[PDB]
């Protein structure tokens, strides 16, 4: 029933830039959680946004590298990756679930078809 | 508490859609093969939603399942649970689960999830003061008076009940993410001292 529509991603050069978006479309929610998880391994948490309201969370490895916003009236999110490393090579998957605490277990999420990005030299 | 020598699956968990699922969790060919104490302590996760459960018996046996889902099952009865110390993320939506009693001792549960559970009396839910999350939606609840020794929660969801007295929320200062749509509430004074709300719905009272 829930759409997430991905775009972005591609290869890029360490210490370059990329930025992901994701678009819900058939949620009644009025706030729910929206982010990112990567896969190289077992997936794990990027970043997420509860769209409606302003709560962010990020993993240890992107802080201050990434930043997520949201756009609540499109109900899309962005991921600005900023600073890439060689480390952040993974398929990024957009992923939803209405409540953040669940959200970060992955397992009941709503999730997207995810994008390859690739951080070369 | 513990198997003594490599036991069948089917043996263990007498519940044939349960063994199943252990089956699969372990990888294993068939419910007719021998699991021992070692292999069933390896168990962190089970994933067992929407699986026609009607009892987890045997589920005693694995002291280290941290993540337990076992949303849209048959269960009436949590007694074998009692004793999972180590379970930390609950999911029970849409069983048929009242006597929670059992709940009593999973002093190290952080999320719980009873959603759908027809579930009128909370009081057992007091014994849970270490809670972080709790989703308690499509109830017939009408006293959460408990709730308000739950200082630890962070994100509460009572939407779909029949509650007009959230005063017991008063204290809860840690609150981040309230949910309270479709109730019966015209008074929210009680909440105007909470200040880490970021997320608070209130749509769709009945006033009554």
């Amino acid at each position: 029933q829930v759409k997430l529509e991905e775009s972005g991603g591609g290869s890029v050069q360490a210490g370059g830039s990329l930025r992901l978006s994701c678009a819900a479309s058939g949620h009644t929610y009025s706030t729910y959680c929206m982010g990112w998880f990567r896969q190289v391994k077992e997936r794990e948490g990027v970043a997420r946004i509860n769209v409606g309201g302003s709560s962010t969370w990020y993993a240890d490895s992107v802080r201050d590298r990434f930043t997520i916003s949201q756009d609540n009236a499109k109900n899309t999110v962005y991921l600005q990756m900023n600073s890439l490393k060689l480390e952040d090579t993974a398929i990024y998957y957009c992923t939803l679930h209405r409540f953040c605490n669940t959200w970060s277990l992955g397992t009941l999420n709503v999730w997207g078809q995810g994008t390859q990005v690739t951080v070369s030299s | 508490e513990t198997i003594t020598v490599s036991t069948p699956i089917k043996q263990i968990f007498p519940d044939d859609a349960f063994a199943e699922t252990i089956k699969d969790n372990l990888k294993k060919k068939s419910v007719t093969d021998a699991v021992t104490q070692n292999e069933l302590n390896s168990i962190d996760q089970i994933i067992a939603n929407n699986s026609d459960i009607k009892s987890v018996q045997g589920i005693q046996y694995l002291p280290n399942v941290t993540k337990l889902f076992l949303n849209g099952n048959k269960l009436t009865d949590i007694k074998p649970l009692v004793n999972l110390k180590n379970l930390g993320w609950l999911f029970l939506d849409e069983n048929k689960i009242k006597d929670l009693s059992s709940l009593k001792d999973l002093k190290k549960l952080k999320s719980l999830s009873l959603e759908h559970n027809g579930i009128s009396d909370i009081n057992g839910l007091v014994h849970l003061p270490q809670l972080e999350s709790l989703y308690l939606g499509n109830n017939k609840i009408t006293d959460i008076t408990v709730l308000s020794r739950l200082t630890k929660l962070d994100t509460l969801s009572l939407e779909d009940n029949q509650i007009s007295d959230i005063v017991p929320l008063a204290g809860l200062t840690k609150l981040q993410n309230l949910y309270l749509s479709k109730n019966h509430i015209s008074d929210l004074r009680a909440l105007a001292g909470l200040k880490n709300l970021d997320v608070l719905e209130l749509f769709s009272q009945e006033a009554l």
